[PDB]
């Protein structure tokens, strides 16, 4: 009834080449709605097209987003992370070391130091098991506007939040459309669901 | 197309009597409206004689907590006004509009009106030509790494100049082009102190210097100013 695909188990390991790395991920996740395993998105370059992720609705293991220069990770359809397996034994979502510091300037496509600015998870409502680990993302905004209490399942015994808020740039406020000022990005289509 | 924003303030001086309604204009060379959040990145500041500037309004029309409702900010895009419904004797000061939309952050020429969180700066500096100076800024009453430290130059009878700012947590410094080979920022997370070193000091570098706090989200604008540090170069 849903499009199924496997995940990966590479963790923080450095890929053979950026050419094979993105091509493999595109081949794996394009069309996929249910990842039966771990969604790992690592070492992705600044201008990497990630539109193949648009259909992903659930991840059965953990989500790892690490060492990316890509400015935005679009997982706007991701509704649920199960935490059937965990990162560092405790975490269902881990966002780590994503890029380089940048000031308040809106990025210039070929000049501006790369790094994750926003984790676009508008549909995320459920984390069944495991916590959230967000560390060392200089350009990342909006982790601290999110109410993770509403996302953690009531049975989640490992509902941990280890969230670093340190930033190189100031965050633009959520759009007024996001009631309660909780959002994943600066757009009105980025509010917490 | 990242050109410097010019803020034009009118009138540069406004004679008033107590009880009068007053309107001052701030016009921008670029729109300050951000289309993603429909917010205008414009603030107003008040500097009374002998005192450091204080935030009145950020966001074109949002007053800082405690500011009298007789002060009203209005306008959008490039056109902005500050109105005082009924002027008090205490309102006699210079009012500066300020943009935080693009680098460098800039101030208007000012309108002269005439008839917990703490930032402790180091004492006055009297130095010679060619010498250096290191101004300290001690922060208290808030989480130091959650905020930026902006540095501002203020001369008698001139509008404030944004020297630049530093991210406390990531030690990321942005400078006004004019102060690139003049000022250098450092921070110490442990002692909640920010530093600015000024070198190759000439007479042009003689002024009052401020450290100013700014934050994130709704607190994006500069809010709390330090008491100031006078540097005189002989």
């Amino acid at each position: 009834s849903t499009q199924v695909c496997t995940g990966t188990d590479m963790k923080l390991r450095l890929p053979a080449s950026p050419e094979t790395h993105l091509d493999m991920l595109r081949h794996l996740y394009q069309g996929c709605q249910v990842v039966q395993g771990n969604l790992e998105l690592t070492y992705l370059p600044t201008n990497a097209s990630l539109s193949f992720l648009q259909d992903i609705q659930e991840v059965q293991g953990y989500v790892l987003i690490a060492h990316n220069q890509v400015r935005q990770v679009p997982l706007q359809r991701l509704r649920i992370v199960r935490g059937t397996q965990l990162f560092e034994d405790n975490y269902a979502l881990a966002v780590l070391d994503n890029g380089d510091p940048l000031n308040n300037t809106t990025p210039v496509t070929g000049a501006s130091p790369g790094g994750l600015r926003e984790l676009q998870l508008r549909s995320l409502t459920e984390i069944l098991k495991g916590g959230v680990l967000i560390q060392r993302n200089p350009q990342l905004c909006y982790q601290d506007t999110i109410l993770w209490k509403d996302i953690f399942h009531k049975n989640n015994q490992l509902a941990l939040t280890l969230i670093d808020t340190n930033r190189s740039r100031a965050c633009h406020p959520c759009s007024p459309m996001c009631k309660g000022s909780r959002c994943w990005g600066e757009s009105s289509e980025d509010c917490q669901s | 197309q990242p050109a410097d924003i010019v803020l034009t303030q009118t009138p540069s001086s406004l004679p008033v009597s107590v009880g009068e309604k007053v309107t001052m204009t701030c016009k921008s060379s670029q729109t300050l409206l951000y289309s993603n959040n429909q917010k205008n990145y414009l603030a107003w500041y008040q500097q009374k004689p002998g005192q450091s500037p204080k935030l009145l309004i950020s966001w074109a029309f949002t007053r800082k907590s405690g500011v009298p409702d007789r002060f009203t900010g209005s306008g959008s895009g490039t056109d902005f006004t500050l109105t005082i419904g009924s002027v008090k004797a205490e309102d006699l000061a210079v009012y500066y509009c300020q943009q935080y939309s693009n680098y460098p952050w800039t101030f208007g020429g000012g309108t002269r009106l005439e008839i917990e969180v703490q930032l402790q700066q180091s004492g006055p500096e009297v130095v010679k030509t060619g010498a250096s100076v290191k101004i300290s800024c001690k922060a208290s009453g808030y989480s130091f790494t959650g905020y930026f430290i902006n540095w501002v130059k203020k001369n008698s009878g001139k509008s404030p100049e944004w020297i630049g700012h530093i991210s406390s947590s990531y030690a990321t410094s942005t400078y006004n082009q004019k102060f690139k080979n003049k000022a250098a920022f450092t921070v110490d997370t442990s002692s909640s102190t920010a530093f600015m070193q000024l070198n190759s000091l000439t007479s042009e570098d003689s002024a009052v210097y401020y450290c100013v706090r700014s934050g994130n989200y709704e607190e994006y604008a500069m809010d709390y100013w330090g008491q100031g540090t006078s540097v005189t170069v002989s």
